[PDB]
């Protein structure tokens, strides 16, 4: 239950042609959204913002309003190896790589954030491969100075 | 005579430095394909048109 | 004990005009299997595969397909001094020279895994010289960033 918070506090909806897109995200003072996620924010005093862009991390971002930065989820930069809790389960982080039990995430699903154990914000979820048994997830994640992006090959970009 | 000898002595030569050049290639960059978790650092990956 | 639950599906069986002639292992994202070890694999999606084999390390490595990764077993470059699990009995590490009790090595055979205490694999084995009471092995291992074929005096490559 933990994350339940962060969770909502951080989560918005993109929803287009009746259905829920895929989802955008508070993080310190940025909203993320992936790139592919194609749609309309939820929230006016985020789809009113402009936004960066990158076809090569598949990553939006904008400044927030000075309002929405009380509600914007804490961050960190550490994987330490373990497992993760994201919406549908706990990711498992072997070998610096994230992956789930396949059929957890679903097509779309894409732009939730994934947790550290303290309820940080570590990692942005792509698609994933369709890894088995043991789907693994393309990821955005940042280290003190730079965004990253980890993509598994045989990606589906859900 | 002397020009089909002569070019054929430039092909062979040309021959012998693209497999010298493709056979360390080959001796370089086979240990990272091999070893399971590795990577090839990206410099030498850029010198030696690593595929990736 | 337990590492049986990861080799019974890390191994593949090589087989060659009907009879098994060693083994290749799902290591990382790389299937390794020795070069001595002639025929073909027991599994079309492995032996539909391209082979970047070596001499210098009696080696042959193919990135394994999307699914089977799901599988492969998780490798490790520590080689602390201690104990280690393989299929015929305990290996025991000492100084770089892992060795076995005489006699638990057998034609064939070789590209078993060996597991260290927490079932990570540590390295490949190739064979084992007569060293008395207690063959030391010809096992192939690998360090942080390179495979390191290890080979005693005296060899054969059961």
């Amino acid at each position: 239950r933990m994350c339940m918070k962060i969770e909502n506090d951080c989560i918005f909806e993109v929803k287009l042609d009746g259905k829920v897109t895929g989802y955008a995200c508070l993080v310190g003072d940025k909203v993320m959204k992936p790139a592919h996620v194609k749609g309309t924010i939820d929230n006016p005093d985020l789809a009113k913002l402009t936004y960066k862009k990158s076809s090569k991390y598949d990553l939006e971002c904008a400044q927030i309003p000075v309002h929405m930065k009380s509600d914007a989820s804490k961050y960190t930069h550490e994987k330490p190896e373990g497992h993760y809790n994201w919406h549908h389960g706990a990711v498992q982080y072997s070998g610096g790589r994230f992956t789930i039990p396949t059929g957890a995430g679903k097509p779309g699903d894409s732009g939730r954030p994934i947790f550290d154990n303290k309820g940080r914000v570590v990692a942005i979820v792509l698609g994933g491969a369709n890894e088995g048994a043991r789907t693994a997830l393309s990821v955005v994640t940042w280290t003190k100075d730079m965004v990253t992006r980890v993509t598994p090959e045989g990606t589906e970009e859900w | 005579a002397a020009v089909s000898g002569a070019s054929l002595m430039a092909l062979l030569t040309l021959a012998a430095t693209c497999c010298m050049l493709a056979t360390a290639r080959r001796k370089c960059l086979t240990p990272y394909a091999l070893t399971p978790g590795a990577v090839v650092p990206l410099t030498l990956g850029l010198l030696c048109c690593a595929p990736r």
